[PDB]
């Protein structure tokens, strides 16, 4: 009378389905999820510096819309723009809005350095009832609305060299009056012009007179432009009317800063990966939460689940 | 799997084996029992754990990128931005699908392989003192008390000791 | 007396060469082709709605070139533009032609809704012998060539609010005369201007007087522009000359529509995948017919053949 | 292949076997014959079919995209449009090349594996009543009529019945 | 007494670590490197035609800045722009500089064909002390600075049909004076205009009067524009002032030509693959030298090493040492 | 590896074997010796060489592309140019990482496989005249001079010749 010795392996009563080269579904004893498909719904305030825009877009904070004055000294790793943001100053547009927003977002600061531009023979500090400050009319904090002095608006011609070792961002504009009467009344000349240049490039803008839709009492507009001045280069501004002048420059940096559109609330917690839906854990290699991410994030994929087998084939009794 | 042990010549797994992935069941004069094999279990676990750690090696940190949602129709530049992103997502989705398929095929094959390795190791230990029944079981042709079974399981079974007894019972 | 029992496998006299990790050519019993490399040469008219442009580009059908009048209000899944297409109306250009074409193609409709614009103090419905409609002078069907009434061309200033729940596409233009004589004769003022705006954006165009090359009898030109007005926004058009006015708006949609350049004939058949070379079967995962595709298509690859082994290694007798 | 059966210890295939992928040829007192093994054939087919169906899983449907041919020189934007597309095509071409290479290596190995599985299954059935000649053939050491051969092929061969006869012929 | 027959495999004293699916480091008997991580630091002069820009950008060679005159009619497979390059002619800008540079780089030639434009009633061949050619004032060799003749600058209206079977590239400009005095002195009219058109396109540029930064004595500028004329089309140039006229056209081609920014010296050797760091061998499938490449190159990857196993698992005899 | 020979039932490799990758060591009446197996060695080499040549198949040649370094801040277009390139580089870097991992796993498994193939081939040659000790060695149950060993190594060993002698030594 001998003995029997049987070799075998484990099983569980209910395994997990995985995909292979040959099968779309095969049962194994265990698997682990490789796609992150859920969020807390909240943006964690660490370890990245989160700046909540609240009622302000980055561009309104840059220009210095009065309700955005609280952002003047601000820096961020991630600026969060909310769908409730609104503009409440002189009606404006930005040709290439998306680029200006991108480059400021990427710079990560609104650090503004005032420069002593000399505007000879014009009135400075124009304001509007579309952009109220205190009891009176006002304007964008970083822009200087120049108009005639006496009965003349001379050819303005100023220079500002960059002798620093960083890039300077200058924001300026052009005013588009709604009538010929307003044009000549503000700037004397029947047609204005703004030419802003550095050693190797230039932009010339001719204003356009006509009604746009009424916004905060006005059919006129400002168009916003920008110029980067590199170390060793020089800014020249030349205008015989309609110039919305810079007061200085924004000190540019490079680094890890960006901007995101989201309505998720900010919370006190730690998460490396941020999506517009909220922060997500980054222990998994893939995620299906949002193609928009910031930080150390799983890669976006279309699958909502992908199981990595962590055990053998399940062959129950 | 490629080796034909798991879901193969071994009919099914043991739900009762909760202390290991592979092991032994025996019947002798003293009754029946079960014991997990640690070495084979460990080899499977180490390989699966190794591949898990390779797959979750954190590799991706991105900051400022391109916009991916747009509130206005713009035409050419926006078409390109969307196409670039859609292209990227499809390629990574493909990579993810292929990765799991290849990993999973391989995990099934390596676990099947470890079953087979344990079976051939046991067979080699037993030399001429046992025969392969074909269902993952060895008919042992001699008296094999619980000490003798443990000797096989912990790798110290001396086949010479029982060879005459076993050879006689077989032939 | 014994027996011999031999285990074996099949072989075939004529195997197929395939590629593996270790061999660039090794023989297996059978294989299947994974790259679609041929087409019928015909575009199947199902299941996608194919609109054959014949003699017309999408833009000419949009503007309403008289020989394209048959396309009024048409819809498509795929608009097919032919190399034989020609323009036969007022000579024009579209700054950012490619974008206008793309956005209309993608919208999938030329559904046009006429609006009651009030053009006070000008002559409407100008026409040209370069753009005949029946025997007499004509113009683009969706545009309204405004010129002086009596001896005056006043400042036009009109509005159209969007109180619908869909986006409106407005197509308009600016006329560029070839001489000062033509300018003042048509528009009185020596220099015109067109300003078209919504609450948030604006375009102002100054016409340019001068000779271009003769096209269909004319050295003058029209430049075509577009403006999308969202629900709740408002269009304002302001001009003291050279305005080529909209008659209404195009209804915008989103969906699966596109455009393709092809000379392949349309046929009555069914195919999910369309290329400029014609429809292709989509049973294979890859194709080498054309990188330009529409529909449920195999992915474009550079290989003209890739064989997937569907049997074992062939070891013949 | 990895298992060393097909193009290995089995010298070549049988062109005459047209009703299956794997099978048996025998010589006994009653003459010679051939029979396909359905189970092994089916297992190979099911796996190859499974991978074929995964590969032709229709996965992309695209509508409006970017332009990919251009009738005018434009510079920067067009350079980028062309580069985006060329980048995409090279990546998908790579994916396609790798896919077929991996699939094909694996198909060759899984078919080799099934041959080997059938061979080991047969060997186990025969227990001590046969010896492996080393060329894919078993010398069976007893009288094995056509009933006996079919018993081996359809899995009902009882080795105990012939063991004494066979053990005597061997030793 | 019988015999023992043992089966085995080799081992080596010095194995190499590689990565697998299951192990980030495991030892095999040998491996080979798949990432090219070094360059000679030199650009090989063969088999591609390398044109060293030396002191000149492609655009300065195109316009015909006097110190770039040696590049007239040059051709290249790869134009190499050096960080020492400088401009030394009339100060200028190119709206869409990057596109003009790209399209010329890609065309691979500066072949220029002079055409007999008739500029009635103006002075031709204007020059500046900002753009010396020999001892005296000069200008871009491919551009013609037109100014008043006597006390008039008429409306210029000229044509050049393309009756060839190739595309013509025309480079032209608009002069932006720094004062009204300069404007009327050179062009009479208080405001100029340049309109350049073909059958299907047109560009009108109005000059702008005002100071830009002083460069080589001048606060005025030229802005550079371009127009391609296809076979069967016709160029028309219409201006009542401020036109910087073309003298002809550049022949456009298509092919394998490009441009690269690099300071690596050019040397006598053969290499299919060029990077800004120098040429690299292309025997390996990947490289980590530079994402900017030209020619038959390994693909750029972020890894600086990737080892492909070229032998079995290396299993030495364990020692009690 | 999958087959459990290399780093498996074979305890270790032989540093002394310098003329092949796989082979034989024997002990008989006449002493001890070592000989490389050419066939198995050649099969491993051919497969590894085959995969090497596939991997270094030169496939890409690019001329004018996009710019990848920028001396000015520009915004949207430059963001897209950089993103396109960064996307490309990450995907190719992934491809390279995966390629080597899969190739290397397979190289280890194919070499393990060839060891195993040689072992099973030898075992089959010996029929009933030897037993598998379990460490990669066969105990041969008969007198096997250097001629007899070479007969096994070059595939000409006739097992019938020694079967009676061997069967007797094995069973009592
Ligand atoms: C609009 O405003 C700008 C800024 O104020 C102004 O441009 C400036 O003009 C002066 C005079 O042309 C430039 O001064 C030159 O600078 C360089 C050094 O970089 C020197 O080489 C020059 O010196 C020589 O030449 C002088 C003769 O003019 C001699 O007096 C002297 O001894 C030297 O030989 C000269 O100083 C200055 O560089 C520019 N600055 C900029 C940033 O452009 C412009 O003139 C104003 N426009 C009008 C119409 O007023
Ligand atoms: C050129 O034509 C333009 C279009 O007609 C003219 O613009 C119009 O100008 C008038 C004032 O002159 C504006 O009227 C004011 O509108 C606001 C309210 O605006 C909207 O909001 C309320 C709800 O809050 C809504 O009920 C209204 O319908 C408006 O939609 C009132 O509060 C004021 O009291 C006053 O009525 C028009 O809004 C404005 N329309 C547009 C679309 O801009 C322009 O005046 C003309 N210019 C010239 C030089 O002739
Ligand atoms: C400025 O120069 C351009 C180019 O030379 C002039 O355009 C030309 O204008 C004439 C008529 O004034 C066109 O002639 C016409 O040709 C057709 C046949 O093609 C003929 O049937 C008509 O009877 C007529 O003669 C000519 O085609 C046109 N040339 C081009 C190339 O467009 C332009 O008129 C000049 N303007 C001034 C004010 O000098
Ligand atoms: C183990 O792998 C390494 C590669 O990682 C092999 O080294 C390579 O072997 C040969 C020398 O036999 C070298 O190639 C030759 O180079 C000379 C000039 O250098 C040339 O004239 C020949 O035509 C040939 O290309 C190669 O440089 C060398 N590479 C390195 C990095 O060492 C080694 O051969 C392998 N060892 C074994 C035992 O297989
Ligand atoms: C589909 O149409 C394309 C576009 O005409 C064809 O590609 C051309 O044909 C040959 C080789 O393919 C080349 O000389 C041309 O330069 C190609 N043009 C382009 C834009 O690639 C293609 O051959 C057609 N394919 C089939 C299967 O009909
Ligand atoms: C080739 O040149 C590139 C850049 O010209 C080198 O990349 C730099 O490497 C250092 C680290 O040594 C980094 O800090 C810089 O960020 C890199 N610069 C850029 C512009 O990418 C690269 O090292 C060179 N490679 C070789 C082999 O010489
Ligand atoms: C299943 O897999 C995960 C991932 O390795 C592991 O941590 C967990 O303990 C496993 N669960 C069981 C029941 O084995
Ligand atoms: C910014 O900083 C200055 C100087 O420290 C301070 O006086 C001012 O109030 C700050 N502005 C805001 C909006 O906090
Ligand atoms: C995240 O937000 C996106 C965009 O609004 C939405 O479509 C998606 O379903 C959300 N996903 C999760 C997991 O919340
Ligand atoms: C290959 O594929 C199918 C079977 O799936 C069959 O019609 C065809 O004849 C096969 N060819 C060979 C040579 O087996
Ligand atoms: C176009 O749109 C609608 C039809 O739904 C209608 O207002 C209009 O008359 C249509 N015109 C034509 C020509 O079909
Ligand atoms: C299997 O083979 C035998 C012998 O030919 C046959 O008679 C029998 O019907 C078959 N199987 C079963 C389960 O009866
Ligand atoms: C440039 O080439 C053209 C035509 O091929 C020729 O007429 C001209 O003289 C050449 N100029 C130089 C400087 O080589």
């Amino acid at each position: 009378p001998g003995a029997t010795l049987c070799l075998g392996h484990h099983a569980v009563p209910n395994g997990t389905l995985v995909k292979t080269i040959t099968d779309d579904q095969i049962e194994v004893t265990n698997a682990t999820e490789l796609v992150q498909s859920s969020s807390t719904g909240k943006i964690c305030n660490n370890p990245h510096r989160i700046l909540d825009g609240i009622d302000c877009t980055l561009i309104d904070a840059l220009l210095g819309d009065p309700h955005c004055d609280v952002f003047q000294n601000e820096t961020w790793d991630l600026f969060v723009e909310r769908s409730k943001a609104f503009s409440n100053c002189y009606p404006y547009d930005v040709p290439d809005y998306a680029s200006l927003r991108s480059l400021v977002a990427s710079s990560g600061t609104l650090e503004f350095i005032t420069e002593g531009f000399t505007w000879t023979g014009v009135t400075q500090n124009g304001g509007s009832n579309a952009c109220k400050r205190g009891p009176g009319s006002g304007f964008f904090s970083r822009l200087n609305w120049l108009t005639k002095s006496g009965s003349t608006y001379p050819v303005l011609n100023v220079t500002m060299p960059n002798n620093d070792n960083f890039d300077k961002l200058y924001i300026w504009g052009v005013h588009h009056p709604s009538t010929n009467q307003e044009q000549t009344s503000l700037y004397v000349q029947a047609s204005g012009r703004v030419t802003v240049s550095t050693r190797r490039s230039q932009q010339t803008i001719i204003p356009n007179i006509g009604s746009r839709p009424w916004v905060r009492g006005l059919s006129s507009r400002i168009s916003i432009y920008w110029t980067i001045v590199k170390p060793g280069d020089v800014l020249v501004i030349n205008s015989n009317g309609n110039l919305i002048a810079p007061r200085g420059y924004f000190k540019m940096r490079t680094g890890k800063s960006s901007i995101m559109r989201s309505d998720a609330p900010i919370d006190t917690c730690i998460s490396e990966c941020i999506t517009p839906n909220g922060s997500i854990p980054n222990d998994k290699p893939f995620q299906n939460v949002n193609k928009i991410t910031y930080g150390a994030c799983p890669k976006y994929v279309k699958q909502n689940t992908l199981k990595l087998a962590t055990g053998m084939r399940n062959v129950p009794e | 799997g490629l080796f034909g042990a798991i879901a193969g010549f071994i009919e099914n797994g043991w739900e009762g084996m909760i202390d290991g992935w592979y092991g032994f069941r025996h019947q002798n004069s003293e009754g029946t029992g079960q014991a997990a094999d640690l070495k084979s279990t460990q080899a499977a676990f180490d390989q699966i754990n190794g591949k898990l750690n390779r797959v979750i090696e954190k590799t991706n940190e991105k900051f400022h990128q391109i916009e991916k949602e747009f509130s206005e129709v713009e035409g050419r530049i926006q078409d390109l931005e969307k196409y670039v992103e859609d292209t990227k997502i499809d390629l990574w989705s493909y990579n993810a699908e292929l990765l799991v398929a290849l990993e999973n095929q391989h995990t099934i094959d390596l676990t099947d392989s470890e079953m087979n390795k344990l079976f051939e190791k046991t067979g080699r230990q037993l030399r001429e003192n046992a025969e392969d029944m074909g269902n993952g079981c060895f008919k042992i042709y001699h008296k094999c008390d619980n000490a003798c079974i443990e000797s096989i399981r912990n790798g110290t079974y001396d086949h010479d000791v029982y060879r005459d007894e076993a050879l006689n019972n077989r032939f």
